[PDB]
This record gives C-alpha cells, sequence and structure tokens, in this order.
C-alpha cells in the first residue's frame, strides 16, 4: 500500500498550496473537507501537474532558462495535447 | 423590425442574431416556433374584414402565410381595446386557445366542496401521528393569527444575509418559522435556525443502539448535543444552488443546481440522502408537495419532472414548454402543478395523465414567481416586466394586473388568510396588494374587462436598503418574513 | 421606434489571426464567412449567460455567467488553452485570465511572492431586523433613508426624548454610554430635521463652557462634532457656520482650568480640534470662502506680536495639519521669530508661568514637521551640521527624524 | 449662477470668525 | 481598443447595461479560441483535398464539423412530447403506510458506512 | 472590494503557488499572460478532481471520498500516482501560508443598546425588538 502509507504520512506535512486554498477550490465543487491528508495528496496532485509542465517549458527555454514566455509553454503543452493560446486582442 | 410591438425587443434581438439557417438548426426555441401555429383570438367583427381582404387573389400570398402558420381563434364579442389586448399578448406561439382552458380542474381544497378532488385521486402519503402532533401546534398559532385586510397592515421582519460574497441565489422557510435555507452560488446550501433552538443532528447508530425505544421522549433522546449549531452548511453540488424547498414535516431539504442534480438532504443528519440525475441541464427550481411526498423540479430542457422520493426516475414529464422552465409550483391540494417559463407561458398540469389544462399568457417578460391562493381559486404570477398578473383557474381568465413593481418580480405570497398578496422585486421594494378587493368578482369571449385598478390596490411600498427581495414569507401568526442578500452594488 | 442593429466582429481582425497562424492569401468572402460565424456564437453565449444571471438574482453579468454559459452549450469553460483529449480538466472553469490593455506582459517571479495577499472577507450570517412596523417604515440604519391653531413641534416625542438620552450621553458622565451615542450619532440615517438643535447645544455649550475650562465638557463637545461629521447622510454644510467658529475657540484659546497637568490633555484638544478642522476645510469647499479665511485667521493668530502661548501652540497646530503643501509654502520664511520665542523664554527664570510648557511644545511640533518638509524636498545628505544655516534648532535630532520617516518608506 | 443654492448658504455670507472666543472675559 | 470595443456593442445590443470589465476580456479570449479552431481544422482539410489555399469551402466545412460537436442544444419538442406521453401513461404507485423515510433503494441513495483511513 | 476579495484572494494565492512552482524550476522573472495561464490550468485542476472524485464516490453510494476514490480520479486524468512521494520530499520545495481572514472577535455585531414597545401577540419572543 504505497500510497495508503504515503497519505497517513501526509499529517504533519504542509504543502506548497495551503488547504485553506485548496479547500476552498473543493468545496466549491462538492468536496467537503471531512479529512486534511486527503485535501493536502490533492494539492500535491495538482503541484506536480504544474510544475512537470513548468520544468518542460524550462527544457525548452534552455534549448533556444531564466524567463517564461507564452513561446515556451506553446511546444511545453503540446506534447500533452494541450493547445495555449496567445492573447492577440489587449 | 420597428414597427413591432415594444414589449417584443428581446425576441426580436434574438431573432437579428439569426440570418443563417444552421444558426436557427440549433436555437429548438425558434425551432418549435415555425412548426408550431400562432393562436391569435380575434373577434368575428373583425375576422369579417380580414376575411374578405385575405379570400380575393389579389393578396393570395399572404393568406395562404396566415392559413399555414396562423392559427385563428374566433370569439363572438365586441372587438377588445388597445390596453386590453396588450395585457393579454406577449408569449411566442401565445394567447393560446379557449379549447384549452375549458378542461374540468379540481381546484378546491381537500378535507363538501364540489371543486375538490377526491383524497384516492393522487395517491397522497398518509397523516403520521407526529405529523398529526404538527397541525396541534398550528392552530396554536392561528389563534394569534391577526386579520390583515387594507387596514391592519402586517409588520415585515426583513432577514437580510449580510455578507453574501458568494451570491445567494435560493432562499427558502419552513411553514412555522423555524428554519431559513439558503443556496448560494458557491455551491453549498446553508441552513439557520430563527428561534433560539441550535440545529442539532441526530445520534450516531452506535448510540441509539444502547437506548430503548417505545419510551416517551424517543426523539428527545435521540438528538445529538454535541453536534449543536446555529448554521449547517451542506456541501454536494457542483455548482450554484437555485432550487431550495423545505418539507413541510420539517425534514428533507431540497436542493436543485446548475450540475442537473436534484438533492435531498435530511435534517435530522444534515447530510445528503438522494441525488435525483434526471436533467442534464441546470435545474432552476424545485418544490416539495405541500404534503410531502411528490416533488417537482424544471430545468433548463424545457420540461418539469415529477418525483416522489422513492424512484430513481420521475413519474411525470411536464413537457409542453418552448423554454426554460423557470418555476415549478403545486397546487394546494397537489393534483395540480404549475409551471411558469420563460416562454411567457403560465400552465397548469395536472398529475394524473400529465396533460396541461391551461395555458395563461399575458407576461412580457420570463415568468420568475408563481405562487397560488389559498382558497386554490387564483394564481399570481410575476415577471420581468414587473407585472403580477392575477389569475383565476377555474375559468381559467386572468381576474387582475398589478403593475407597480419596475424589475423582475422575484418572490410572490399571498396570506395565511388570503387577504393580502405581498411582492417582493429587484427594485428593492416589498408591495402588498389587496388581494381580496382583487377577486370581488367571480363567458366564452374567454375574457374579462380588467379594471386597470393597481393604484387601488396598493396597501403600501417598503423599500430594502440596497437588497433584492429574494423570498417572501408568511408567518402563521400573519407576519411577513422577507430574506435578501444585500448587494451595495 | 427601435433602430435595433446586428453588429459583428470586424473581419480586419479576423485576417490577422489568419496569416499570424500560417494560412495566408484569405478571400474576403472567406474572412468575412469567420466573423458572422463568431459573433453569432457571442451573441448566442451573451443571450445564454444573461440566463444565469437572472436566475442569480444580480443585475451585473458576473465572469462566471460566461463559464456557466459555455458549460451549457458543451463547450469548454477554459479560455487561455484548449485541450483535444479533455480528460485534465472535463468542463472545469479554471477562472479566466486576469489580463488587461494597459498591463506591462512582463513581471518578476519574486514580486509577486513578495506581495501581500487579500483579506478573506466575512461569511455569509443572517441578520434580522423591522422593514415595516404596522404599516409604517422605521428609520433604523438598516433602512434607506380667531385664534390660530396651537402649533405643535416638528419632533415627536421620541425623537425629543432620544434627543435628550443622546445629549445627556454625550457629556460624557460614563464612557460606554459615550460611545454609544457616539455611533449612534455617527451612523443614525433619520438624523436631520434634528440637526438644528443639535448644532445649537453644541455652539451654545463650548461658548458657556469657556467661560469656565471645562477640558472634558470640551473633549466631548468635539467628539460629538467629529461623530456628526462622518454621517453620511446628514447634509451638514447650513450647520457648518456654527460648527467652525465652536472649533477655533477650542484651539486658539486660553485655559482658565489648571495651566499644566492637563496641557497633556489640552493639545489633545487642539489635537482633535485641529483634526476636525483641517476635515471641515477638506469637505465643503467652494471658491475662497472656508479654507483661505481659516487660513488667514491662522496667520494673523501666528505674525500677532506677544501672543498667549496657548493660542499660539493652538494656532501652531491648527496650522501644521493642513497638508503637504501648506507647510512647504507657509512655515518657511518664520524659523527666526520662533527661535527668538524660545530664547526669550528660556532666559527670563519666570518657571511658575505656562509660558515655557507652550514654548517646548510650539518647538517640538515646528521641528517634526520640518522635518519630512525637509525629508520630501531634497536629498538626505549633509544631515549633521547643515540645519545650522536655519538656526540649528532641530540638527542631528532633526535628521535623525527624517532617517526614520526614511526607514518608514523602506518599510512601505 | 449667483443664484445657486451655495452663495445663500450663511457660511459664504456670514462673518462667523468673529464668533470665535480668544481670551473671553 | 478594436477589437473591445465592438464586444461592447455586442452586449449593448443585446440589452446587457451591467457588466464586468473581465466579461469582455473572455470573450475575446473564447472568440480568438474559436477562430484558432476553425481555421486550424480548415487547413487540415484543405490538405486533405491538396490545395495549397485555403478558401471558402474549407471554412464552410470547418464551421459545420465543428458546430456539429461542440455547440448542442437541448432535446427537440417532438423528442420530449414522446418521452412525456411514454411516462405519464404510466399510473402512480400507491404508497406504503408505515414504510419509514421513503427513499430510493439503497444503491441509488447516497447512505452508505462512509468509511476513512485511520489516523498512525 | 470584499466580493472582489472573495474571489482574489483565493486565486492571488494561486498566483504566488505558481510563481513559487516556477522559481523550483529555474525560471525568474516570468511572462505575465504565462502566470495566468498556469494558475488558470491550477485552478481548474483543483476543480476538477472536486468534481470527479465526488463523483466517483456518490457512484458507489457515499458522501465523502476515500483514498481509493482520487487513486481512480487521478489515473481517469492521467496523472502516474506513484510519483507524487518522491516529489513530496524534495529539498528546495516553498510553503505559502493561508491568506489573512476577517474574523469578528466575540460577536458578528453588539448592534446596539436599544429597548422600546412590546411586541404584538402575532409576533413570537425571538422576533427582534422594537426599536426607536
Amino acid at each position: 500500500t504505497p500510497l495508503v502509507d504515503f497519505l497517513m504520512q501526509l499529517e504533519d506535512y504542509t504543502p506548497t498550496i495551503p488547504d485553506a486554498v485548496t479547500g476552498y477550490y473543493l468545496n466549491r465543487a462538492g468536496f467537503e473537507a471531512s479529512d486534511p491528508r486527503i485535501i493536502r495528496l490533492i494539492s500535491l496532485a495538482a503541484q506536480k501537474f504544474i510544475s512537470d509542465i513548468a520544468n518542460d517549458a524550462l527544457q525548452h527555454c534552455k534549448m533556444k532558462k531564466y524567463t517564461l514566455t507564452m513561446e515556451d509553454l506553446t511546444p511545453a503543452l503540446s506534447e500533452y495535447g494541450i493547445n495555449v493560446k496567445k492573447p492577440h486582442y489587449f | 423590425h420597428g414597427d413591432q410591438e415594444c414589449y417584443y425587443q428581446d425576441d426580436l434581438r434574438v431573432l437579428s442574431s439569426l440570418t443563417k439557417k444552421e444558426h436557427m438548426k440549433g436555437n429548438e426555441t425558434m425551432l418549435d416556433f415555425r412548426t408550431s401555429k400562432f393562436v391569435l383570438r380575434i373577434s368575428r367583427d373583425s375576422y369579417q374584414l380580414l376575411k374578405r381582404h385575405l379570400q380575393e387573389k389579389q393578396n393570395n400570398q399572404i393568406w395562404n402565410i396566415v392559413q399555414e402558420h396562423l392559427y385563428i381563434d374566433i370569439f363572438d364579442g365586441m372587438p377588445r381595446s388597445k390596453q386590453q389586448i396588450d395585457a393579454m399578448v406577449g408569449s411566442l406561439a401565445g394567447e393560446a386557445k379557449r379549447e384549452a382552458n375549458k378542461s374540468k380542474v379540481f381546484f378546491g381544497l381537500l378535507k363538501q366542496d364540489p371543486n375538490a378532488p377526491p383524497q384516492n385521486r393522487i395517491p397522497l402519503p398518509e397523516l403520521k401521528d407526529s405529523d398529526k402532533l404538527d397541525k396541534i401546534m398550528n392552530m396554536k398559532e392561528t389563534t394569534k393569527r391577526v386579520r390583515l385586510g387594507p387596514d391592519c397592515l402586517p409588520s415585515i421582519c426583513f432577514y437580510t444575509f449580510l455578507n453574501a460574497y458568494q451570491g445567494l441565489t435560493a432562499v427558502d422557510v419552513t411553514d412555522d418559522s423555524s428554519l431559513i435555507a439558503g443556496g448560494f452560488a458557491d455551491s453549498t446550501v446553508r441552513v439557520w435556525s430563527v428561534t433560539p433552538k441550535k440545529l442539532r443532528s441526530v445520534k450516531q447508530a452506535s448510540d441509539l443502539s444502547l437506548i430503548d425505544k417505545e419510551s416517551d421522549d424517543v426523539l428527545e433522546r435521540i438528538m445529538d448535543e454535541k453536534t449543536a449549531s446555529e448554521l449547517k452548511i451542506l456541501y454536494g453540488h457542483s455548482g450554484p444552488v437555485y432550487g431550495a424547498s423545505f418539507s413541510p414535516d420539517r425534514n428533507y431539504l431540497l436542493s436543485s443546481s446548475e450540475d442537473g442534480t436534484v438533492r435531498l438532504w435530511s435534517l435530522q443528519t444534515f447530510t445528503c440522502l438522494v441525488g435525483y440525475k434526471g436533467h442534464n441541464y441546470p435545474v432552476w427550481d424545485t418544490q416539495f408537495s405541500p404534503y410531502g411526498y411528490y416533488f417537482v423540479s424544471g430545468g433548463h430542457d424545457r420540461v418539469a419532472r415529477l418525483w416522489a422520493t422513492d424512484h430513481y426516475q420521475p413519474l411525470r414529464i411536464f413537457a409542453g414548454h418552448l423554454a426554460d422552465v423557470n418555476c415549478t409550483r403545486f397546487h394546494p391540494n397537489s393534483n395540480y402543478v404549475a409551471t411558469g417559463s420563460a416562454d411567457r407561458t403560465v400552465r397548469l398540469w395536472d398529475v394524473l395523465n400529465g396533460n396541461c389544462v391551461r395555458i395563461f399568457t399575458g407576461h412580457k417578460g420570463p415568468i420568475h414567481s408563481l405562487t397560488f391562493s389559498p382558497n386554490g381559486r387564483f394564481l399570481a404570477t410575476g415577471a420581468t416586466d414587473g407585472r403580477v398578473l392575477l389569475w383565476d383557474i377555474g375559468h381559467g381568465l386572468m381576474v387582475g394586473e398589478l403593475k407597480g413593481h419596475t424589475d423582475t418580480v422575484c418572490s410572490l405570497r399571498f396570506s395565511r388568510d388570503g387577504e393580502i398578496l405581498a411582492s417582493g422585486s429587484m427594485d428593492n421594494t416589498v408591495r402588498l396588494w389587496d388581494a381580496i378587493k382583487a377577486f370581488e368578482d367571480l363567458t366564452a369571449t374567454g375574457h374579462i374587462n380588467l379594471p386597470e385598478n393597481s393604484q387601488e390596490l396598493l396597501l403600501g411600498t417598503y423599500m430594502t436598503k440596497s437588497t433584492p427581495v429574494v423570498h417572501l414569507h408568511f408567518t402563521r401568526r400573519n407576519l411577513v418574513l422577507a430574506a435578501g442578500a444585500y448587494s451595495p452594488q | 421606434k427601435l433602430k435595433l442593429s446586428n453588429t459583428v466582429l470586424p473581419s480586419e481582425s479576423m485576417k490577422v489571426v489568419a496569416e499570424s497562424m500560417g494560412i495566408a492569401q484569405i478571400q474576403e468572402e472567406t474572412c468575412q464567412l469567420l466573423t458572422d460565424e463568431v459573433s453569432y456564437r457571442i451573441k448566442e453565449i451573451a443571450q445564454d449567460a444573461l440566463k444565469f444571471m437572472h436566475m442569480g438574482k444580480r443585475q451585473k453579468l458576473t465572469t462566471s455567467d460566461i463559464d456557466y454559459a459555455l458549460k451549457l452549450k458543451n463547450v469548454e469553460p477554459l479560455y487561455g488553452f484548449h485541450a483535444q483529449e479533455f480528460i485534465p480538466f472535463r468542463f472545469a472553469s479554471g477562472g479566466g485570465r486576469e489580463l488587461y490593455f494597459y498591463e506591462e506582459k512582463e513581471v518578476d517571479l519574486s514580486d509577486i511572492i513578495n506581495t501581500p495577499l487579500p483579506r478573506v472577507p466575512l461569511d455569509v450570517c443572517l441578520k434580522a431586523h423591522w422593514l415595516s412596523i404596522e404599516g409604517c417604515q422605521p428609520a433604523i440604519p438598516e433602512n434607506p433613508p380667531r385664534l390660530k391653531p396651537r402649533s405643535i413641534h416638528e419632533l415627536s416625542v421620541e425623537q425629543q426624548l432620544y434627543y435628550k438620552e443622546i445629549t445627556e450621553a454625550c457629556v460624557g458622565s460614563c464612557e460606554a454610554k459615550r460611545a454609544e451615542a457616539l455611533q449612534s450619532i455617527a451612523t443614525d440615517p433619520g438624523l436631520y430635521q434634528m440637526l438644528p438643535r443639535f448644532s445649537t447645544f453644541i455652539s451654545e455649550g463650548v461658548r458657556v463652557n469657556v467661560v469656565q475650562n471645562n477640558l472634558a465638557l470640551l473633549i466631548y463637545l468635539m467628539r460629538m462634532v467629529k461623530a456628526l461629521m462622518d454621517n453620511p447622510t446628514l447634509y451638514l454644510e447650513k450647520y457648518v457656520h456654527e460648527l467652525i467658529p465652536a472649533v477655533m475657540t477650542c484651539i486658539v484659546s486660553r485655559q482658565l482650568c489648571l495651566r499644566p497637568d492637563v496641557d497633556n490633555h489640552w493639545a489633545l484638544r487642539d489635537f482633535a480640534a485641529r483634526l476636525v478642522a483641517q476635515i471641515c476645510k477638506h469637505f465643503s469647499t467652494t471658491t475662497n470662502n472656508i479654507q483661505s479665511r481659516i487660513t488667514k485667521t491662522f496667520t494673523k493668530s501666528w505674525v500677532d506680536e506677544k501672543t498667549p502661548w496657548t493660542t499660539r501652540y493652538g494656532s501652531i497646530a491648527g496650522l501644521a495639519e493642513l497638508g503637504h503643501d501648506v507647510i512647504k509654502t507657509l512655515i518657511l520664511p518664520r524659523l527666526q521669530q520662533e527661535g527668538e520665542r524660545i530664547r526669550s523664554v528660556l532666559d527670563g527664570p519666570v518657571l511658575s508661568n505656562i509660558d515655557r510648557i507652550g514654548a517646548d511644545h510650539v518647538q517640538s511640533l515646528l521641528l517634526k514637521h520640518c522635518a519630512p518638509v525637509l525629508a520630501k524636498l531634497r536629498p538626505p545628505p549633509d544631515n549633521q551640521d547643515a540645519y545650522r544655516a536655519e538656526f540649528g534648532s532641530l540638527g542631528p535630532l532633526l535628521c535623525s527624524q527624517v532617517v526614520k520617516a526614511r526607514a518608514q518608506a523602506a518599510l512601505q | 449662477d449667483l443664484l445657486a443654492d451655495e452663495n445663500f448658504l450663511m457660511v459664504t455670507q456670514l462673518h462667523w470668525e468673529d464668533d470665535i472666543i480668544w481670551d473671553g472675559e | 481598443p478594436k477589437d473591445a470595443q465592438m464586444m461592447a456593442q455586442i452586449l449593448k445590443d443585446m440589452g446587457i447595461t451591467e457588466y464586468e470589465p473581465r466579461v469582455i476580456n473572455q470573450m475575446l479570449e473564447f472568440a480568438f479560441r474559436y477562430v484558432t479552431t476553425i481555421l486550424d481544422d480548415a487547413k487540415i482539410y484543405s490538405s486533405h483535398a491538396k490545395k495549397a489555399t485555403v478558401d471558402a469551402d474549407d471554412v464552410r466545412l470547418a464551421i459545420q464539423c465543428r458546430a456539429d460537436q461542440s455547440f448542442t442544444s437541448p432535446p427537440p419538442r417532438d423528442f420530449l412530447l414522446d418521452i412525456a406521453r411514454q411516462r405519464n401513461q404510466t399510473p402512480l404507485p400507491l404508497i406504503k403506510p408505515y414504510s419509514g423515510p421513503r427513499l430510493p433503494p439503497d444503491r441509488y441513495c447516497l447512505t452508505a458506512p462512509n468509511y476513512r483511513l485511520k489516523s498512525l | 472590494n470584499p466580493a472582489d476579495n472573495y474571489h482574489l484572494a483565493r486565486r492571488r494565492t494561486l498566483q504566488v503557488v505558481v510563481s513559487s512552482l516556477l522559481t523550483e524550476a529555474g525560471f525568474e522573472s516570468a511572462e505575465k499572460a504565462s502566470v495566468e495561464t498556469l494558475t488558470e490550468m491550477l485552478q481548474s485542476y483543483i476543480s476538477e478532481i472536486g468534481r470527479s472524485a465526488k463523483s466517483y464516490c456518490e457512484h458507489t453510494a457515499r458522501t465523502q471520498p476515500t483514498l481509493s476514490d482520487i487513486v481512480v480520479t487521478l489515473v481517469e486524468m492521467g496523472f502516474n500516482v506513484d510519483t507524487l512521494p518522491a516529489y513530496a520530499k524534495r529539498s528546495q520545495r516553498m510553503v505559502i501560508t493561508a491568506p489573512p481572514v476577517t474574523n469578528q472577535p466575540v460577536t458578528p455585531k453588539a448592534l446596539t443598546a436599544g429597548q422600546n414597545r412590546p411586541h404584538p401577540p402575532h409576533i413570537p419572543s425571538h422576533f427582534p425588538e422594537f426599536p426607536d
């Protein structure tokens, strides 16, 4: 039960996103805060998604580090199957 | 487009957008307008001039469009005035036939009344000893009930929601003024106790197994005092809760939302019990029956379903509207369901056979409030045009028009006696109307000459501080309750 | 009359989008075909987002209404990105993109971390009040607004009793009574049509309350003036001709009671009076009537030879609290006179009078004002002995005050 | 414009400076 | 702006007097998202027909093949009236007098023992 | 101000979380439209495990979701859940605190000392007292 062990360790762990903010967007969708550790695992999963996109974008920036531009998010999300849109109207 | 009546601007704007064929092939309101027939009630004195201008070959093309797309329902009588035609038109496929408004409607109350339905017509639930104990303390409240009339104007107690930065979209109060529910845009239902008696959940199953039944206290024994708040928040909708309805036994909160589900919350365990998934679309309203078994929910999919809290599937589908079923109200005998809608029609539906027995047209905007008279004889409807139209139900005829409000009339209720109709709208006013002088007179022309008497029927107008009156409730001692989120705007 | 039209998006914006994508050489009929399709979908959604506005009982289309109107038309509410698979986010609104037309389009990544987060507001609560009492709307703050016959007073006896209770509470016998009465003055909506009797009670009180210098009676009346001013409902500039000479008298008057000890409060009596005086010159302002009139009286109070030092200290405070430019243009050519007055109090042995206390308070206040007047219009170079060109009053201590102000600016 | 309501408010028409009590006695 | 001033006229032609300032910004974000998925599919359909110029029949194809999947509608009136009369023919069932809390079968309700992990 | 703050406090914390993960990656100074893009994908991701893990538990007749309802929710979003114990034990990670919350110290509003006319018998005692 590796993940059951991890969730049991998640008590005493503070995630990068607060549980007052992760729990707010969970309450908005009907998910109510029965257990803090479950909120913390959801927060960590969201963090991993954003972090993986960011790291792929940084490999693209290093290939072309420093500033993150929309032309770095565009090929980074293209392997994810997500076509990001430029603003172009402001 | 500019010679069209001013009340038709919204439909005219939707039409100005529609220029292609495929734009109209996915509208489903103008698709049902093109296949239906406009009813167009005209007199025989004016139809003779019309048919003497259309039966000739000079205009055989516009006569061909008339006899293809328009019904004409002829009555023998005087031609109506312009301010009487303005009172009863306004809908799409509007001003319905008199043959629809001639069915026999059992608009009387249950227990002799010849207009009352039998008790075994609709299979209504039994009256339990705890439900018979409720009516014993209900008639103690009726002892202190004041006769309101045009002289003893009622006191209004506004229950404002102060912070409410999640937008309040639904209010309901129990029949005794004990609970107030709030449906909010952050996908929550919040029950407030207004009496000095905190909201308690019943004990868990381990605690109930050690106590005994058959005791006199029983209910008192079961309450948990560890869980006792003045506020209980209910989570589980994935969208803004639009309907809120209490059951008459003060359990069983109902809520409907944007996610297409109707939810039955217990008020003894304060959890969700059932999720009724019949709509895929936003359910704009729900209401329990006044006997508490059936409930009706109207949604964006242009039907209203009849449920029974025992089946995952509905029992009756009321599927005759051409736009969203905004409101759904039960009759006081619960044999009839009134469904106001966004195509400017109000329709009564028999619970047996699912048939539409009345069609009430004459509103200029989408109907956002319905209420029934406590007699069961009358029906008040409000819409975005600020008009409160009082309809007869036996005759299927509008009996009055109240035109004091400016913006959308979002809440109506009659008094407990029937003496006063209270109206609350988005102009932050609670207007009181004389609901006895409005029904002093009780055809074949299918219409009555409405009196233009709104000024004499206004007993008072009370302005809220920047607060739209979302709910109106009448205490059993005839005290007006109103609830609205304070929006500084 | 209705001249309703059909407005579509411009086609010269649709060719810019097409050629910035790789689709070049598009015809005008091809480009007009794009801008009537998408202008219908904007019209189809904004008509469908108006259903959620009405159902939520709002008159303002919020940003979330289009998120539900899009989800209703089976289109994902996501605006910034589009996921072909649709499995990571399935019809889940991300709340849009906080973007502007006048934005910078590039920020530093530690600027967003170091800014303080906004305060989460209060949760929803249920308060009850009364719209109508047997037909009549009460004037509570939860509500918006031949013999000739024997006349009646224009106040009710509930209103007259209210006036008597509020005035007998505002003379400060008990502090909790005062504080409620002050909040009651600060937010009663129906306190108009009683306001002549309050203004007359204030004005008359200060004038027969400076006959014997009763400081509390005055501190309570000044708090009553401050509670009268911040009430938003009542119309005050009909009564300000009685209000202003009362506050000038609190600031520019001699103290008939013990000179020292409560002079600490006396400075606050002049502190509360100068606060309400510059608040009255902030409001009620028309051309050359109110602010310039009190400025002229303050300046001829200052340039008057051989003043009472209580009057001197009060007028100094009054001219001091007038804002940014007023001390920039007025306190400048007068430092030598202030220094000479301080030197005279110092030389003459007389210590049992109030002259020495008045001098110390005036010098401290003038030195603090001069400090930022300097911190505001010059660099902090040569803060050791350059102030000796200005008679050496505050000097290095003034420089230290300027340094403390600079530290506060750095903290900001 | 000289008939504007403010012109007639007694703050703009009264020498209220004379009221300020200086060294009263 | 140019395209943002036309967006305030599409709303005013629909009678929307009051709106948030972020309403115009994200209807332009949707309008940009909608035209860069019509024209993206238009050159996919042009390469299918093997023509170097994306002409008007390609945009006619890419509109009606995106409107066949994206923008749906409620069910039609001839479909709602058929499922109504199929449902409204069934008579109302009688009620058992003392069944208890009247609920659906337990696989259709939300009343389960509703477990949670042991904290250790 | 406060209604904007209700939404903004929870969006600004999401933006700070995004900025912190970007810094951990290696990015210093990002484009502005690229931050409001990524914090919109972050809010849409928390709102999607909210709607789908509630749907998976309520399909199994429950009301609050366990661990087995999220490890099937994250599978249906393509997450590869096993890599999450290694991500949680980073040495580079930051912590953003919850935003400040306005809270009444004792009572939301102690109103004001007002007492006056008695209630008529059609108004019970639990309704507010008649005022001035």
